[PDB]
């Protein structure tokens, strides 16, 4: 049961592969049974999916037996369970879209802590653990927040989402002031 | 493998008279044939199309007709404008091997005008140099054909030396010829007299003007 | 007929893909593009694509019967009922030496020129369950079809207003009567799939089917229109059906290209909605020609001497 | 109403490979099918290739399959065209010429392969000679061989690459009755035009001529004063 990761505004890549490498029949569906996208032959066919506009295979693919589901533009609520019926076979594949903001301006004074929400779909409990320029290796659950940032924060953090076996990169730029000291 | 010649090298004819172009092509080409109109240094100008069709913007003076290996693009009364190389491309065959004609110049066919020819010496600074250029101008004069000899030393040696002629002028609508025979410095100092014979349709008789070093 | 009892599953039909295998090389030497694109990958991601550029002979490809005899050491068995799934155990087989004349017709959403169904209108699916697999509709009384190079083709609002009808009764009877039954335009996809694409004098046809598939089971849609007219376009840069990639054909140049097709069937896919309540919407599907092939094969399999 | 634009003119050298661009604007990029026609000095268009862009396929002419390449970036909306194994007969003005093809976003494609939209032309200079500032020499005026009316005078830019090279009198006041004729190759690999105006004799010793010579390649100006010498 293949587990994705994916950052909100981006696009993931929900493959899904068949035995042989020859272009056969199949189709993606979310754990609702709405089909998203599937192929007639050599020709797309797009489903009732909310994912529509933004859903897509890649048909070059296809001859290898290889049939993704590629998401633009992924959304928090793009989360979910997308089966992969594929010759008889349902490669049940999970896709989680986290999305990591920073609430005050990049721009905050000495001292002042710094807190980042992590917006994650229901029922996801992901561990997040972001990374200073220096080393500040903080964590944070789903709302990490900095005590007291220090001057030799200011820069850019390398954070992390840690959700079954699985992780996604969420760099964000910050920056300390003050008046010359 | 298609061969489109365009017979008529040149056309010589005067503005509002018609002027008539062909282009020869090997293997049919149907109707996929254009014709296009060149200006010196100016990018080509789509005239027709299709081989009996004007491009949209062009003046209905152009005639494009022919369908097969013969095709023609007459133009009525001819226009001032009108001068220029005219191109006939070819675009039938498919895999994509289209081929151009080899062109043709319609040049502005005037009163035949005698060349004056000025003969000009190397200047000493350029001899100085290590080489010497004697440049034997030969100013507006039509046709364009005009064969030039250097003779030095009352020798028919033809070598080291470079005509050209310039486009047919706006006014004058006449040429110019400009042959250069490059000697040495060492050869030139060896030579006393250096003529320039100028044999042109529109000269009466040939005309030789030379100098003697200094 | 006969005097035995053996299975069918048209769905796993192999003359399907033995007829498809021909009808695809009834195109290579009949239908031959400027330029055909293809993925080439070697499975590391990067795929260079293939193209072939060969000469583009504009010919009104005009398809012929096509007559499926058995050699040798092999019979064809035929199944006969006025309502057969298609896959399942026939009672009244019948050994034939070759299938009807069949005119392969390559087209989506709507099959043409196929064979209609004896008794009532019949629909056949691998599985309605599954909202996947296509539903095969098979038309008792055809529906002629005209289109023209000219850009649109005409249809019998009348015919086509029952002909919905007669199949929208006969899905409920399938998903259960009482459940609304809707017809929706296709969802989305490739222009093949979302029109009814199809083939007419060698100009690969694209007939939005909008008009034909935005039926309700409630409203109708005869106010001023007598006919109804779907806004066809020729294309010349196109996706294959025979194979995953584009090709470009020769603009057209016959004076006229018309087409007076029989609309034998349809081929419908229906939403799942995850069991939502009772209203089960049909779109427009079809794409895979082999669907098309089995409509056809649907009552036949070849079988090797005894 | 698309207007091509065309990269600088490049002075590469024998065996080397030049990339020229076309930008493309104006209309619908997809929608146009370009092509590359060359044309060396004297000589007339030579088809090179053309690019079915939206297919992003292209096909070229015999004579140069192999060592040319046509490519289109959809993106910044550029056309490119590269010839590899330069040669001195490679030398030539390359045009970047381009065609409506029809709804091609949308299935349609007339395929045509006529060109209605030019660019302006990039000049390609393939030749082992090396950049070098013109030389202009002064011709005295013919004041021992015409006389009565006017006397012929003018310069000569000799050895000068590559090109081109504009020419103009008196600090460009006389540009009338000039006759700045063709640059012609020499065996050097080196060009030379030159410059002539038929002016009357009576304006010689008080009219200092003065012919302006350019050659941005070298970015040098010359300027020489044809004394009546
Ligand atoms: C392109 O595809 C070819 C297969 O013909 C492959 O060998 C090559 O590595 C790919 N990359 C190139 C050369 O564009
Ligand atoms: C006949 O149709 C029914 C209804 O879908 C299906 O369950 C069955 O497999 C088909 N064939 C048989 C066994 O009659
Ligand atoms: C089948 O076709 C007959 C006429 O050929 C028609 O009377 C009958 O209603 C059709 N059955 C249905 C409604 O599917
Ligand atoms: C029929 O389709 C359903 C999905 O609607 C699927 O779960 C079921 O397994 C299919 N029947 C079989 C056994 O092929
Ligand atoms: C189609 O053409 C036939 C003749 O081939 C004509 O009888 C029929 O009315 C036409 N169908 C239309 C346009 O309704
Ligand atoms: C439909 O379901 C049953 C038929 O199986 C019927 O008895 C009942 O009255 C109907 N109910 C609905 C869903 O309207
Ligand atoms: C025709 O089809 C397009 C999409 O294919 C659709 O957006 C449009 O509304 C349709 N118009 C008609 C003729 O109903
Ligand atoms: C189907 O119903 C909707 C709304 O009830 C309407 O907008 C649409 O036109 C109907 N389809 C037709 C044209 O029969
Ligand atoms: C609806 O239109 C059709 C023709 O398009 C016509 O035959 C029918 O009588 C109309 N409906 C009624 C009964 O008004
Ligand atoms: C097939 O279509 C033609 C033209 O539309 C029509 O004349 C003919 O009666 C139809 N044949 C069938 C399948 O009944
Ligand atoms: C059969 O259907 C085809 C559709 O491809 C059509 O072109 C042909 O005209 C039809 N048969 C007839 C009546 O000619
Ligand atoms: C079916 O209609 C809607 C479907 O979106 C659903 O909310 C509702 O519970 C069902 N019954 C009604 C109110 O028609
Ligand atoms: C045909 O009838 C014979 C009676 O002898 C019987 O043995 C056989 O099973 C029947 N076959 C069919 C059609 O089922
Ligand atoms: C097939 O045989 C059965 C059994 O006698 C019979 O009821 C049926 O009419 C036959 N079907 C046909 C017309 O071939």
């Amino acid at each position: 049961k293949k587990v994705v990761l994916g950052k909100k505004g981006d696009t993931v890549e929900l493959t899904c592969t068949a035995s042989q490498k020859k272009s056969i029949q199949f189709h993606w569906k979310n754990s609702n049974q709405i089909k998203i996208l599937g192929n007639q032959g050599s020709f797309l066919t797009k489903g009732p999916s909310k994912l529509n506009d933004r859903a897509d295979s890649r048909r070059s693919l296809w001859d290898q037996g290889n049939f993704p589901l590629i998401i633009k533009n992924l959304k928090i609520e793009d989360s979910d369970t997308y089966i992969c019926e594929v010759e008889d076979q349902k490669e049940e594949v999970q896709l989680l879209v986290f999305g990591l903001t920073a609430n005050s301006d990049t721009h905050l004074l000495q001292g002042q802590s710094l807190t980042l929400t992590l917006e994650s779909p229901p029922g996801s409990s992901p561990s997040v653990q972001c990374r200073s320029p220096r080393g500040k290796n903080i964590q944070g659950g789903k709302t990490l927040s900095v005590s007291q940032l220090e001057l030799q924060d200011s820069g850019t953090w390398t954070c992390t989402v840690l959700q079954n076996q699985k992780k996604v990169e969420f760099k964000i730029d910050i920056v300390v002031l003050a008046f010359q000291k | 493998e298609l061969e489109l010649t365009q017979s008529p090298a040149t056309l010589s004819v005067s503005p509002g008279e018609r002027a008539t172009l062909s282009c020869r092509a090997s293997e049919s080409v149907s109707s996929d044939l254009a014709w296009y109109q060149q200006k010196p240094g100016q990018a080509p100008r789509l005239l027709i199309y299709g081989a009996s069709t004007r491009a949209t913007g062009v003046p209905a003076r152009f005639s494009g007709s022919g369908s097969g290996a013969e095709f023609t693009l007459t133009i009525s009364s001819l226009q001032s404008e009108d001068f220029a190389v005219y191109y006939c491309q070819q675009y039938n065959n498919w895999p994509p091997r289209y081929t151009f004609g080899q062109g043709t110049r319609l040049e502005i066919k005037r009163t035949v005008a005698a060349p004056s020819v000025f003969i000009f010496p190397p200047s000493d600074e350029q001899l100085k140099s290590g080489t010497a250029s004697v440049v034997c101008l030969l100013n507006n004069f039509y046709p364009r054909e005009a064969k030039v000899q250097w003779k030095v030393d009352n020798a028919l040696q033809s070598g080291n030396s470079q005509e050209s002629v310039t486009e047919q002028k706006s006014k004058d609508s006449t040429y110019s010829l400009s042959s250069t025979l490059t000697l040495s410095k060492a050869d030139y100092e060896k030579h006393k007299v250096y003529a320039c014979e100028v044999t042109h349709q529109g000269l009466s008789s040939p005309v030789t003007k030379s100098f003697n070093r200094g | 007929l006969e005097n035995v009892t053996e299975n069918f599953n048209m769905w796993k039909n192999n003359m399907v893909e033995q007829m498809h295998e021909d009808i695809i090389s009834l195109w290579d030497q009949s239908l031959k593009p400027c330029v055909k694109l293809t993925p080439l990958c070697v499975g590391a991601g990067s795929c260079n694509t293939s193209v072939i550029t060969q000469a583009c002979p504009k010919v009104s490809f005009e398809p012929i019967p096509i007559h499926y005899c058995a050699p040798a050491g092999f019979a064809i068995l035929k199944c006969n009922d006025k309502k057969f799934n298609g896959t399942g155990p026939c009672t009244n087989v019948s050994t034939v030496q070759c299938t009807h004349g069949i005119r392969p017709v390559v087209s989506t959403q709507l099959l043409l020129n196929g064979s209609l169904a004896e008794e009532e209108i019949v629909i056949r699916s691998e599985n309605f369950t599954n909202n996947a697999k296509t539903i095969i509709v098979q038309l008792n009384e055809s529906v002629v079809i005209n289109c023209t190079g000219a850009g649109h083709c005409n249809l019998s609002k009348t015919q086509w207003e029952n002909t919905l009808e007669q199949i929208a009764i006969k899905l409920k009877e399938q998903f259960g009567n009482n459940k609304t039954i809707i017809f929706n335009p296709s969802s989305g996809g490739d222009p093949e799939i979302v029109t009814h694409s199809f083939n007419c004098g060698g100009e690969f046809f694209y007939c939005n089917s909008t008009q034909l598939f935005t039926w309700n089971d409630t409203r109708k849609l005869n106010n001023t229109g007598r006919n109804i007219t779907l806004p066809c376009r020729i294309k010349q840069i196109i996706n294959m059906w025979q194979e995953v990639g584009k090709a470009m054909y020769a603009p057209p140049i016959r004076g006229q290209i018309r087409c007076s097709s029989n609309i034998t069937g349809l081929l419908l896919t229906r939403d799942g909605g995850k069991d939502t309540n009772g209203t089960e919407i049909f779109r427009p599907g079809g794409g895979d020609m082999r669907d098309n092939w089995r409509s056809e094969l649907y009552k036949y399999k070849v079988v090797k001497i005894e | 109403q698309v207007q091509l634009l065309e990269s600088g003119a490049e002075v590469k050298k024998p065996g080397s490979s030049v990339k020229v661009s076309c930008k493309a604007s104006g209309d619908t990029f997809i929608r146009y099918s370009f092509t590359w026609v060359r044309q060396a000095p004297g000589q007339g268009l030579e088809w090179m290739g053309r690019i079915i862009t939206i297919l992003d396929v292209a096909h070229y002419a015999p004579h140069l399959q192999g060592r040319v390449t046509i490519t289109a970036d959809k993106s910044t909306s550029t056309v490119y065209l590269e010839l590899r194994n330069l040669r001195s007969d490679d030398t030539a003005v390359y045009f970047c010429a381009g065609v409506y093809e029809g709804e091609a976003d949308e299935g349609e494609y007339r395929n045509n392969g006529f060109l209605k939209h030019w660019g302006q032309g990039t000049l390609v200079t393939v030749t082992s000679a090396s950049t070098k500032g013109p030389s202009v020499f002064p011709l005295a005026p013919s004041s021992k061989s015409t006389s009565g009316g006017t006397a012929a005078l003018g310069c000569l830019v000799k050895d000068y690459f590559p090109q081109p090279v504009t020419v103009s009198w008196n600090s460009g006041a006389l540009t009338s009755g000039v006759h700045t004729f063709p640059a012609v190759l020499q065996s050097s690999g080196l060009y030379s035009l030159s410059s002539v105006v038929t002016v009357p004799s009576s304006s010689l010793g008080t009219q200092t001529y003065i012919c302006n010579v350019n050659h941005k390649p070298s970015n040098t100006k010359v300027d020489k004063k044809v004394e009546p010498k």
